[PDB]
């Protein structure tokens, strides 16, 4: 028999399959003998060690600045002042250098939220001794010389002697649950294109500047032995907190600057000498 | 990787960690790796097909600093915004990837002339763009799509795009993404490692296409290399929040 | 010719790579 | 790991550490980093032939050469580096017998461990970055500087405590072995001898007290923790 | 077939087997002749039609030797690589195949006009290409398509391409693969003993085509011939690894 | 299954007048090339024929040596699995110190080896071209071989044949016999990536014609 | 053991010793000479730091240089002669892995076999004697006939049959241990390398046919099946 079949649907006709998405399904077709094959990982797999999530990444410890302290810096001088933005280094300045895992891993995303951790290491010795005080500044910054303006914050004075690096976990306290970032969404400009007025006014976005500042500060003035260095550099470490979070993937902040060279074709383009 | 939690000897009070703002705003999580290399990313973009050659080799390999534009060289069809994508950084931290990746093709026709797509297997050679292979003038009695590789096929009428999704054709454990310089001419055999194949594509006419590209379901990267060396310039084309 | 095809002798080996005698690269 | 009172011999509570027949003692703590695999799995397909170890050679302790960091190096500064196992090989350490079953097999996978000792005065103070770089053939010049250091496996010597550090090195390749030596005769379309790089950076510079000396030494020792050789072959002279 | 393990009467110890590495790329193996007789292969690349003939022929075989081009001899509207394919090389091996074959038609169009396609039964002569069948100048009357054999139709606009599955139908229990001359005149019905009928396919005006073919799932060689005298010159025709 | 049936390699001869250390036999044993330095034309054996469809191999290789002689032949020869360095011709030592089995000619005319797979990488590549479009045999040049498809990587690896004990046969029989060397996949053989044949029929291919229009009616 | 008809290939009814990665096949049967003891408890004595063995490199079949035997050979001729383990070192197959672990190390003990291949027509006939003499040095010139060697742990060769022989040498020297290597720094009051003679023989002249090949040839191999070794050193080149 040949009856005719009376069922039917109607269809919204899509070219794609979940183009826009990271996950879900998919209407891929395999370019493979067997149609639903898959690449085997029974010995060679991803290692247990590997970073799995952005998250991860921006829980490595990276060396974000430096600074000295040496024993003619009066108590109350500022040793370091720095914005603690995430999303910029300088405001007001082309950035060139190594930023550390948890800045690059931020400028992919356009907000981010939660606790930064700080590490200060001292490369000093058991005859360096000294007392600074680290502040957490929000909203409203205090003047360079009023000392007090920073006492008044969240504050953890480390007494230098044995024990030679601190932890400071800077608390997340601002308006809004999620902080949007400060480097543009996108930006087209590859050439070095010098800029105007009327440049800046067709901008992707509106960048919101950090106002949050942490300070490091003389508390008892560095008083080392004849024996050893007057002055002792400082290492100032960076990484995201344990409940640190990013959300909305952007065009990255950063981008290669050393040994840069475009692919050709080998060996076409010249090769053969 | 290493967290350097190894050098935290430091056991003195410190303030609240507070609670997490993740599945705040949507549960729509974006911070997994193997789903932001699961986004498409675009490669070329308008670029035009010919009959007259064998076909356009697109070589089998994931967005990085090797497919990046720098100021002031010479130019090449792949588009320049690939150095700065969340795809490309991911990829510039990991030198390891193993799995197949999905390249997603669309021709700018709605003709009956079919477009053809070819996997060749890993052969050691990486050329990319429009190539005369074995520099012959006719290609019509023997094309690269007959010859009898794994071969799909566009009919732009009925639907002018296709997704492929390449295997890991290979002898090596792990593909390699980047290297310290492209133009090197350094042994001949480790260059042609950092791609698993070539995607070819040939015309029955002259039509442009675009081409965009990411990690297959199956994708591992590996061998962790950390951020590199890096420059920026985005504070200067905008205005500050106080005018 | 193109810059980047080979190294200059000085501060390579014969495997045309920067040497590991040769610190100052970086 | 707690220092006692001072007897005639100073404060004896020293640890050491004995590898076949070589010790090697340290008077503070030991910094390690983090124990991590290797690939398995593929090494009984791309031998056919079983594969053999040399434990009492290969996992004694073997001294390179010595490293000189003076007050005039600034961060980022490579005060050595090390393309393994070429190096150990035929560059330091050339007559070692760590390296005799090198010359007779072709191919082969090697787990290392690297142990440093610092000697700089209570008087110096200064930070060193040692860490490695898994199969860095023509990707030396590229994410080498001290921010990519701490993100790949690394230990941290402090120049005036006179710590050690012993960084753990598991094998990472892009193919299933490396060629062991470079011959007239053998292919020259494959890099032979290096599966990674260990690079050891000025992370602080040094510096001194008024009249104080203007260097003090590092001395790395290596040792393979799993030396696996595979595809026998006629003896040759390394490099 | 004979493996020659017969001749095998050496009892000494030998060096290790190993393990297999089936499995260790990817599950996906492609080691079965079932599998590769089963991939498309292309057979006429854009070709043309007329309406003033019969239609155009379609002989019913699998590609092989048959189908190969040899230099400096006769053009035809095969495409060359043909010969050189894997799915032909096998057939190379096999003398008999029985079973449905599954041809793949791509008209170069997007009009209302019908394309038509027709599973002539196995009749004794061997033609393909255009052919004006018993020398009639007129065949919009009467259709080859139209005289009731079964028939498929291809629609352009709605779908530029068809899979067909040809029946085997034949009064052999195997269909031959190839001979040792393809022009030779022998006896007639033993000549017609290699194809299992025609496909033939009319348009309405003038257009081109593309015809793929492969095996059908119901399909099975035999009659092992071991492999031909064969020449080849690929090393010439690329750098050695060493420059 | 067909990279499993045994097929005639080579040939070579041991005559009496070879010199202990003398090499007999030596070949590049790569299944995807024969030669790489010439054209190559003959019979081509059925696991090098069904290798030339695939882009990757792997697994053991076997050889099977008949020597085509009688009871009265005697000596001995030494074959040798040598990977990535090669000896020299002269240097037979050299050739010792690698994989052997030293066969003891005699009664028994037929010695069996399995060649052990010991390379870098889990599978090779082929050496043949993946896609090769020249089909009328044009003058090459460097700019033609800059446009490749795929690098030839050659392989290093050898199988030599060296005397131990000088063939000594008796007055009444020939002075030189000829071995003949078979070659097959083992049994842990593996293929992978189907790509354009490297061999192709030479001797009598003849395209197909229209029949009975193309004047078959005399 | 026993002969079967004529197949395709013969009479395949072969044995074979395989060792490690050499094989080495037998058409005849073959004579072996008695496994007998060597001097073990001094070991442990003579060495404080404990012995290794280096199975996978000194345990395989190793072919040294071939033995022309002639016609004109008459009895009590010397073919060969091989002072063991120097003339394996540096001497005979210069280029062996069998010979790594004699570079690095100073000290050792060896018993060793030694398998004969022979290859004489049907048409020939002869006897070879190989015998071996434990601690011979300052005395090769004296009990070194044909006579002694029957007396001496020994095998026999017919050259006619080409039956293989297969000679074991137990580790009996008047020391503990034998010095691998001499150099310049080292003294020259002991003869190093030398604990043992292998001696082959004319027992009975060659004799050929009218019109026959005037000579014959044999291939020795050694193989240590247990080689220890002690004392590690900087490796040197051998002799």
């Amino acid at each position: 028999d040949k009856p005719k079949d009376v069922s039917s649907i109607t269809i919204i006709p899509k070219p794609r399959l979940g183009f826009p998405h990271g996950k879900g399904k998919s209407d891929a077709v395999a370019m493979r003998v067997n149609p639903v094959a898959l690449t085997s990982f029974q010995d060679v797999s991803a290692y247990p060690d590997e970073p799995r999530t952005t998250l991860d990444i921006a829980r490595i410890w990276g060396l974000r600045s430096t600074f000295n302290w040496g024993s003619g810096d009066e108590h109350g001088k500022e040793l370091f002042n720095t914005v603690l933005d995430p999303g910029l280094r300088f405001y007001d300045q082309d950035y060139e250098g190594q930023i550390t895992p948890m800045e690059y891993v931020t400028g992919l995303y356009n907000f981010w939220s939660g606790p930064i951790e700080l590490r200060f290491d001292f490369v000093s010795n058991a005859f360096h001794t000294g007392t600074v005080i680290i502040s957490a500044e929000y909203n409203r910054s205090s003047t360079n010389t009023d000392e007090c303006q920073s006492h008044s914050t969240y504050t953890k004075t480390f007494h230098l002697g044995e024990q030679k690096s601190v932890h400071f976990t800077v608390p997340y306290i601002y308006d809004t649950v999620v902080r949007r970032n400060t480097a543009s969404a996108y930006l087209p400009v590859t050439d070095y294109d010098k800029v105007d007025n009327v440049s800046r006014a067709q901008a992707m976005g509106i960048r919101a500047e950090s106002k949050m500042r942490v300070k490091v500060r003389v508390v008892n003035v560095l008083r080392p032995v004849a024996s050893t260095t007057s002055t002792i550099e400082v290492l100032v470490y960076m990484r995201g907190g344990k409940n640190y979070a990013l959300h909305g993937l952007k065009q990255s902040t950063y981008w290669p600057s050393n040994s840069v060279v475009p692919i050709d074709s080998f060996p076409p383009d010249g090769y053969d000498p | 990787m290493d967290t350097g939690a190894k050098e935290d000897e430091d056991e003195t009070a410190n303030f609240s960690d507070g609670v997490t703002a993740m599945g705040f705003q949507s549960l729509d999580t974006q911070v997994s790796i193997k789903d932001i290399l699961r986004r498409p990313v675009l490669l070329f973009n308008h670029v035009e097909l010919d009959p007259d050659y064998t076909g356009f080799f697109i070589p089998i390999m994931p967005p990085s600093r090797m497919m990046q534009y720098k100021s002031g060289d010479k130019e090449t069809s792949f588009q320049r915004l690939i150095g700065r994508t969340p795809q490309a950084a991911i990829m510039n931290l990991f030198r390891f990837w193993r799995g197949s990746l999905r390249y997603t093709i669309i021709i700018h026709s709605t003709d009956g002339h079919p477009i053809y797509v070819t996997h060749v297997p890993h052969t050691g050679n990486r050329v990319y763009g429009l190539m005369k292979v074995n520099n012959l003038h006719e290609y019509t009695k023997v094309p690269i799509f007959g010859c009898g590789l794994t071969t799909e096929m566009i009919i732009p009428s009925v639907n002018p795009s296709i997704c492929v999704e390449v295997p890991f054709d290979t002898e090596n454990n792990w593909a390699v993404t980047f290297d310290e310089d492209a133009q090197r001419n350094y042994s001949w055999r480790d260059k042609g490692d950092t791609v698993t194949g070539h995607l070819v594509v040939t015309p029955v006419v002259s039509v442009y296409m675009s081409v965009w590209v990411e990690a297959g379901d199956d994708f591992e990267v590996s061998n962790f290399y950390g951020p590199p060396s890096v420059k920026t310039n985005d504070w200067n084309y905008a205005f500050s929040d106080e005018h | 010719d193109n810059p980047h095809r080979f190294l200059p002798a000085n501060v390579s080996n014969r495997w045309n790579e920067y040497s590991s005698a040769y610190l100052p690269r970086v | 790991e707690v220092p006692s009172k001072e007897s005639i011999q100073g404060d004896a509570t020293q640890q050491s550490s004995k590898e076949e027949n070589t010790i090697i003692t340290r008077d503070q703590q030991q910094t390690v980093s983090e124990n991590i695999p290797s690939t398995v799995g593929d090494l009984v397909i791309a031998s056919s032939e079983p594969t053999q170890q040399f434990r009492s050679l290969t996992n004694r302790w073997m001294p390179i050469n010595s490293i000189r960091v003076t007050v005039n190096g600034k961060r980022n500064d490579l005060l050595a580096q090390y393309y393994i196992p070429e190096d150990f090989l035929s560059t330091h350490a050339k007559c070692a017998p760590n390296t005799i079953p090198f010359e007779t097999y072709v191919y082969g996978k090697y787990e290392l461990e690297m142990k440093f000792v610092a000697n700089g005065n209570k008087f110096q103070c200064g930070k060193v970055i040692i860490s490695v770089k898994f199969d860095s053939y023509q990707a030396d010049n590229i994410n080498t500087g001290f921010q990519a250091a701490l993100s790949r496996p690394h230990i941290m010597l402090d120049l005036s405590t006179n710590n050690e550090g012993v960084l753990k090195i598991p094998f990472r390749y892009h193919r299933a072995f490396v060629r062991n030596q470079t011959h007239k005769t053998a292919t020259a379309g494959v890099r032979p001898g290096k599966f990674a790089s260990i690079y050891v950076q000025v992370l602080s510079p040094l510096q001194t007290g008024e009249g104080g000396a203007n260097d003090m030494f590092i001395r790395p020792f290596y040792r393979y923790t799993r030396a696996e050789f595979a595809g026998m072959s006629y003896k040759v002279p390394l490099t």
